[PDB]
């Protein structure tokens, strides 16, 4: 949910 | 022992080629363009307000095709490359060995804490004591025309030169500069970390590696490797204070919204 999180699991 | 050693050499070798892979500058690159031999167009200088408003109507004609105080200008194109930075270090932590099979927030919690510390010891690479690479190597701008800005702008990059300084005395090369930005980032005492034993181990391992890599690469320095702990250490208090900053930019500053992904990075770090 977090922009964080989703930089993680962008790829 | 010879599968260890092996190993070691090996994993010291993928963190550089990571870095290779995910980095737009390192400090090659850096010292090529600022040798400067021998690319084409050699990096407008910025040394005053006339030269910065040059730079940005070629650089970044958007921020001024509208607009807003200078100091805010530069603190918005430090932003832009802090965000792009933080998705670099995002996708090099993912290729090291483990990183990714941490717990989601594990891995969030490593990033959050590490970024900006990686981000100030790889800022080394493009300072030297009269200014600093910006704009993807297109741009040079002086130290001393940062000093110049107005309260508190001008407070924001003197320590990161001075701390650029020392660490550049160290003359490491990008082989020695991807295994400590990994042992930055793999780093089990960050704080609110789920499993904590887990990552101590891959800390170990890292430090490990990085530790052989130096004695390897620089066999002159046998203190090298207490002198990068130190470094850690350091780059630790220098994010302290610059997210301390960070907030009174932010809260005295009416024109200078932050980036909400480095608002989330800073949010309850220290
Ligand atoms: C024109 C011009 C210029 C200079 C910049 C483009 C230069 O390229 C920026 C380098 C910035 C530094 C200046 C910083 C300001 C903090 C605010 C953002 C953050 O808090 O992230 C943090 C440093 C990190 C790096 O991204």
């Amino acid at each position: 949910l977090s922009l964080l999180q989703k930089l993680l699991l962008a790829t | 022992e010879d599968s260890e050693t092996a190993d070691l050499k090996s994993l010291a070798k993928r963190i550089y080629e990571a870095y290779l892979k995910n980095f737009n500058m390192n400090k090659v690159k850096a010292r090529v363009i600022l040798s400067g031999k021998a690319s084409n167009n050699p990096p407008f200088v910025i040394h005053d307000m006339e030269t910065l408003c040059m730079a940005e109507k070629t650089l970044v004609a958007k921020l001024v095709a509208n607009n807003k105080e200078a100091e805010v200008r530069i603190f918005h194109c430090c932003q832009c490359t802090s965000v792009e930075t933080v998705t670099e270090l995002t996708e090099f932590a993912k290729a090291i060995p483990g990183f990714a099979n941490l717990d989601l927030n594990d891995q969030v919690t490593l990033l959050k804490y590490g970024v900006y510390e990686a981000i100030f010891a790889m800022l080394s690479s493009v300072m030297n004591k009269d200014g600093m690479l910006v704009a993807y190597g297109n741009g040079f701008i002086t130290r001393e025309f940062l000093k110049s800005l107005r309260k508190p702008f001008c407070d924001i990059m003197e320590p990161k030169f001075d701390f650029a300084m020392k660490f550049n005395a160290l003359e490491l090369d990008d082989s020695d500069i991807s295994l400590f930005v990994a042992a930055i980032i793999c780093c089990g005492d960050r704080p609110g970390l789920l499993n904590v034993g887990h990552i101590e181990k891959m800390q170990e391992g890292i430090v490990h590696v990085l530790r052989l890599h130096l004695q390897s690469n620089h066999p002159d320095d046998i203190f090298l490797f207490p002198k990068l702990l130190q470094k850690m250490a350091d780059l630790r208090q220098l994010v302290t204070e610059h997210a301390q900053l960070v907030q009174i930019i932010k809260k005295t500053e009416s024109d200078a919204a932050l980036h909400p992904l480095l608002q989330e990075i800073y949010r309850d770090m220290y």
